[PDB]
């Protein structure tokens, strides 16, 4: 019994672990496209600058 | 000449690439 | 049904489904790009005043 | 190099004239948002002329 009340602990701690990497792995994949925006116009920046 | 041409055809080959990033941004 | 690393189904959509709405988005991106030019707005005037 | 430009600038003039057309045609069909349009690029043809 100490060990059964002492074992459910983890359930729950490891449950909130997979609950809040849901929500950052779809966040990574947002900043991708937010990390293109900024890159290509860098790279814009760069061309107008070879005229 | 020689150092017009050769900017004169680089010049013309980076807007393409920078046409393309604004697709990639309008995408 | 969870989703294993190979699944078939899943694993298939991501590359197919991902990839093919890209090129599609590409195409209306691009075609907006060489529809910019003034020149083609006053053909659709043409095309109103020929036709008058 | 006299002629040639001669010729850019005097399609120039006639570029800045079929564009007036335009954007008086444009007037007449009642769309002045592509008038307006047309008008930059008489002062951009007339900006190149000048430099030519």
């Amino acid at each position: 019994k100490a060990s059964l009340d002492t074992q459910s602990t983890q359930v729950e701690t490891l449950k909130r672990n997979l609950i809040q990497l849901e929500s950052k792995i779809s966040e990574a994949k947002t900043k991708k496209e937010m990390l293109k925006a900024r890159i290509t116009t860098a790279k814009a920046q760069e061309q107008l600058q070879g005229m | 000449e020689k150092m017009l041409e050769q900017a004169i055809l680089e010049m013309q080959e980076d807007l393409v690439q920078l046409r393309q990033g604004v697709a990639q941004a309008i995408a | 049904v969870r989703g294993m690393n190979t699944s078939s189904a899943m694993s298939a959509f991501e590359r197919m489904e991902e990839k093919v709405l890209m090129q599609e988005s590409r195409a209306q991106a691009l075609g907006e790009l060489a529809g910019a030019d003034l020149e083609t707005q006053f053909a659709q005037l043409e095309g109103g005043s020929d036709v008058d | 190099a006299q002629k040639r430009s001669e010729k850019q600038y005097n399609d120039a003039q006639n570029e800045i004239n079929k564009w007036q057309r335009n954007a008086q045609l444009a007037l007449q069909k009642g769309d002045e948002n592509l008038a307006r349009q047309a008008l930059e690029r008489k002062k951009t043809y007339t900006d190149t002329s000048a430099a030519l």
